[PDB]
């Protein structure tokens, strides 16, 4: 994602499926991927027809990072389609931290909690996120 | 010698700029998509440019026609004066569309080259080589036609071959052997070691040994495989193996002694 | 717009003579002046002298005096090699002079016999003359199968010629890295061999030359200063030699002769060319249950494909007849479907990527969950069969539980007791066989790509009916346990798995022969 | 095995290169002893003809050679297993 965003290249709806996991320690982004969408609310609304800005993908990365941390769909028990569409689009919802694993140490679980807080924010942090996760390893 | 025209080129489907953490085949189709959408928004900008140009060009021209009418039989200045303010506003707007017309052709120059701006096709032709003829001729007339043309060739071979059983004459020979792609040669050199078996001198028959052992091995492989003896080739004669040395002299004795 | 182009731009090339010479002399005579001699040792100064030697009339003589280290440039073989490599397409004749041995003398001509025929218009060139060029270009004994001549105009201007050799060369699959099949010329002087940038790896069987009038050359004139322009050439070349195949595919008797010679190379590019695999898949042909004597196109399958089929049925294995007899195939034959036969190791690698054709998915006949469209009078039989056999399949797992993931009644069998099929994701039996046999692949990480074996039994076939009667009396009877390993081994063996312990099966059939010969107790 | 599994086989040339088989029999073995006694009692016995092939195929498998048609080995093994199950 860091190497990607440096080229002004945006694909909407970055998700846990369009990524592929292969033989060896080997995970790699693809394009193959109602249907199961994950979105920043700016994209959901009719308001601006090119919601192209990098922050959307950063927050969608934050969603797939919570999938990595939960191993189960965000909002899996909480909602049906009406509530999960409406409350998220209104900026009025969060997936539960109950499913986020406590075998994670404080360093990365706090960084993932900041990946929830980024819904409130306009910050294209990707190289600094990369630094942060790297160093916390 | 300025090469600055070539400085910036965009190539989707380039393997020299794939990120290791991305599926390479996904990135090409995805990078191609961005190019075409960028181009279409810039084509749309040419349409909105031309819309702005057409409106200014027309409304200045309608103002100019009414100005020329109002100059005929002058009197009641309000129209003729207000049309100077309309001409001024329409010209000020037109100068912004002229700035956009310059910005258009400047951006067309300033965008990188790509696979279909660099090029347009010229002539193009595709041909299929409908096969050469196939034929058959009598064993006597083909062996006569080879022998009568080979009276110079096999003399030129025993002379150019003339250093024994090593690399040297292969440098001269293998190009001349393109004539001998048609050869059926197995007869002649041996009919020649047969020619004076009672009396012949050792050097020239030891060169038949060499020619015949190398060629006859090749012909056995050409029966043993699909190959043409020009296509399979004397690269294999580099081999140090005991199968050349021991077996060569064993057959030299057999083939000399029996006749 | 005068009609000459020359190689002059840089102005440094003459001083390259001092790579080889210790001293250089130039006698010239130009029209409208007298003859002069120019001499230097590259020592920072030179001298110009009116010459009084033999009359030249008009021209230049360049006399190199050689360094001892460079004596080999005097020899016939190295002058031949260099002029053939670099300069064989200069328009004007190139001539050499040497001695004979009757005894005295020769002169030699035509170091550049062959004309650069891609300069001529394609309407004015005969199919014989193209073949005559090709022979020399490639040093081959035999003519081309097909040829393409094209040009491009605008900012990147070039002529090109493309040849399809009639039979693959012995070394084609090999990696000697000469990459000399495509030659790049600027203004009829040789720049470089292709070095894998002008044509993709799998299309390297193409012989041809590209000629352009100007390009940003490196100071030594061996290289391009802007490397991306080679890629813009390759996108033109690749596109057009694809078109060439299609035209070649309207000539059926030549097409089969091409395809048998180069078919794998198409398939190798399905595995690697993510863009053109739409186009390349239309060039494929295979044997099938219908017309078993001659291959058919993948579109033709669709043309004949019954209105009820949702997918293209295929099977892969070690030969045509071994596939045609295989136990998975009887039901689809009986029901009038068409099975594609895929009998080469490379088919696995193209079938991994060719997931669909013409909007229809490809379904393996040798995988679990195989769907063949159902009749309600069959569906009721399947339900009551599933009901009555439940104990046998449950007990069969209870014995065999290590080896199979799942056990069920078969839907693809007729005339066989049982068969073994793999999970949807992972290597089927044939891809295991091939991956195990690779010289330089680490198979230790197979765990995520190996499929799991699901066993299926023929509910109609006597042996399985008898086995439910045998199992009925005693669920724990070892004699029925002993079948469900012997039948499993016999079914594995037919499905392409190796016995990891072949001696056990052997000793079973040798104990079977001790029955057949009446010596089972050695008496 | 390995040559047949290569992706870039060059299959015609290897189809020539594949080398031929020699069968070896154990003189002391009850099977060879029996088969000989059977073949001496009748040289033309269809039972010894049917035996020699069934025996032969088993030796391909134990030696690393795949069958030309694994299905007909299995049909012949099922012709035996129908005796083994008393079916027919
Ligand atoms: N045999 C010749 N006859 C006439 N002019 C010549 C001859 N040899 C050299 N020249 C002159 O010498 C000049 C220098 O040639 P040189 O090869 O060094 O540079 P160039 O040909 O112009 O460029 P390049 O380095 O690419 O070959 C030429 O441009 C030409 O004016």
């Amino acid at each position: 994602m860091d190497y990607l965003h440096a080229k002004n290249i945006i694909h909407r709806d970055m998700k846990s499926n369009n990524i592929f996991l292969h033989e060896g320690l080997t995970v790699k982004i693809g394009d193959f991927g109602g249907s199961v969408l994950w979105m920043a609310p700016e994209v959901i609304r009719m308001q601006d027809n090119n919601p192209f800005s990098f922050q959307s993908d950063v927050y969608s990365y934050g969603i797939v990072l919570y999938e990595l941390m939960t191993g189960e769909l965000p909002y899996s028990h909480i909602n049906n389609r009406d509530q999960i569409i409406f409350m998220v689009g209104r900026g009025y919802a969060s997936p539960d931290l109950s499913k986020l694993y406590k075998n994670c140490p404080k360093a990365m679980k706090r960084l993932v909690a900041d990946c929830v807080k980024k819904v409130k924010e306009e910050r294209p942090l990707f190289p600094q996120i990369l630094s942060s996760i790297e160093l916390l390893q | 010698v300025d090469y600055s025209v070539w400085d910036h080129i965009e190539v989707s489907d380039d393997e020299d700029e794939t990120h290791p953490n991305i599926d390479t085949a996904s990135l090409f189709r995805w990078r191609h998509q961005a190019r075409v959408e960028r181009m279409e928004q810039f084509q749309k900008e040419k349409e909105e440019l031309d819309r702005g140009c057409r409106e200014c060009k027309r409304k200045v021209a309608e103002c100019q026609r009414k100005l020329k009418e109002l100059e005929v039989a002058e009197g009641g200045k309000a129209e003729l004066e207000r049309l100077q303010a309309e001409a001024q506003q329409l010209r000020k707007e037109e100068r912004s569309w002229e700035q956009k017309l310059e910005e258009m052709r400047k951006k067309e120059k300033s965008m990188p080259w790509n696979v279909d701006t660099l090029s347009k096709d010229g002539f193009s032709k595709s041909m299929v080589n409908t096969k050469p003829e196939k034929t058959e001729e009598d064993s006597e007339e083909v062996r006569e036609q080879k022998h009568k043309t080979f009276v110079e060739k096999y003399e030129k071979q025993i002379k150019h071959f003339g250093m024994l059983r090593r690399w040297d004459d292969s440098q001269k020979y293998l190009s001349d052997n393109v004539h001998l792609v048609c050869e059926e040669t197995a007869n002649y050199l041996v009919i020649w070691c047969i020619d004076l078996e009672v009396e012949e001198k050792c050097a020239l028959m030891e060169q038949v040994a060499h020619q015949t052992i190398v060629m006859q091995f090749i012909l056995e492989l050409a029966k043993s495989l699909k190959v043409d003896p020009r296509a399979c080739f004397r690269q294999f004669f580099t081999k140090i193996k005991t199968a050349d040395r021991q077996y060569m002299e064993g057959f030299n004795d057999e083939l000399e002694a029996f006749k | 717009g005068a009609d000459i182009s020359m190689i002059g731009q840089f102005g440094v090339g003459f001083y390259s003579a001092y790579l080889v010479a210790e001293k250089v002399v130039v006698i010239t005579k130009h029209n409208d002046d007298e003859q002069y001699a120019w001499e230097s040792s590259a020592g920072g100064s030179f001298t110009v002298r009116a010459d009084h030697g033999e009359p030249i009339g008009r021209g230049t003589k360049v006399i190199l005096h050689l360094k001892e280290d460079q004596t080999e440039y005097l020899e016939e073989r190295r002058v031949k090699e260099v002029v053939k490599k670099h300069s064989q397409f200069i328009g004007y004749p190139i001539t050499l002079y040497l001695e004979k041995e009757k005894e005295k003398y020769i002169d030699q001509e035509e170091l550049n016999k062959t004309k650069p025929i891609w300069t001529r218009n394609p309407d004015d060139i005969t199919q014989e003359e193209y073949g005559e060029f090709y022979k020399s270009l490639t040093n081959d004994w035999e003519d081309h199968l097909a040829v393409k001549h094209f040009s491009v105009e605008g900012q990147l201007e070039f002529r090109a010629l493309l040849f399809i050799p009639r039979r693959a060369p012995f070394d084609l699959f090999e990696n000697k890295k000469k990459k000399n099949n495509i030659k790049l010329y600027v203004r009829r002087v040789f720049i470089m061999d292709s070095c894998d940038e002008l044509i993709p790896e799998y299309l390297n069987f193409i012989r041809g030359v590209v000629d352009s009038e100007d390009l940003p050359l490196n100071i030594s004139r061996e290289m391009l200063q802007q490397s991306k322009i080679l890629k813009v050439i390759r996108k033109n070349i690749v596109k057009k030699c694809l078109e060439l195949f299609s035209e070649l595919a309207e000539d059926k008797e030549n097409y089969k002769k091409f395809y048998e010679a180069f078919s794998k190379n198409l398939k190798l590019g399905i595995h690697e060319d993510s863009t053109n695999r739409r186009r390349l898949s239309e060039l494929l042909r295979y044997h099938t249950s219908q017309s078993g004597d001659e291959m058919t196109s993948l579109s033709e399958y669709v043309s004949r494909m019954k209105e009820t089929q949702k997918s293209i049925y295929y099977i892969t294995g070690e030969s045509k007849e071994q596939v045609a007899n295989s136990a998975f195939v009887e039901r689809v034959r009986k029901r009038g479907f068409e099975v594609v036969y895929m009998t080469e190791p490379i088919d696995e690698y193209c079938v991994q990527q060719l997931k669909e054709f013409d909007g229809k998915s490809l379904v393996s006949v040798t995988k679990e969950g195989l769907e063949l469209p159902e009749d309600e009078e069959e569906k009721k039989k399947m339900e009551e069969s599933k009901a009555k056999f439940e104990n046998l399949c449950k007990l069969m797992k209870e014995i065999l539980d290590k080896k199979v993931e799942k056990v069920t009644i078969s839907n693809r069998l007729v005339s066989s007791p049982c068969c073994i099929v793999t999970s949807t994701y992972g290597w089927t039996a044939n891809m295991e066989r091939i991956m195990k046999a690779q010289a330089l692949r680490d198979n230790s990480t197979m765990g995520y790509m190996m499929a799991k074996k699901h066993l299926e039994i023929n509910p109609d076939h006597p042996i399985v009916e008898t086995l439910r009667q045998k199992a009925e009396a005693d669920k724990n009877d070892k004699a029925v346990k002993d079948l469900v390993v012997l039948l499993f081994e016999t079914a594995l063996l037919s499905s392409g798995f190796s016995l990891e312990d072949p001696q056990t099966h052997s000793n079973r059939i040798y104990r079977m022969i001790k029955l057949g010969l009446g010596i089972d107790e050695d008496e």
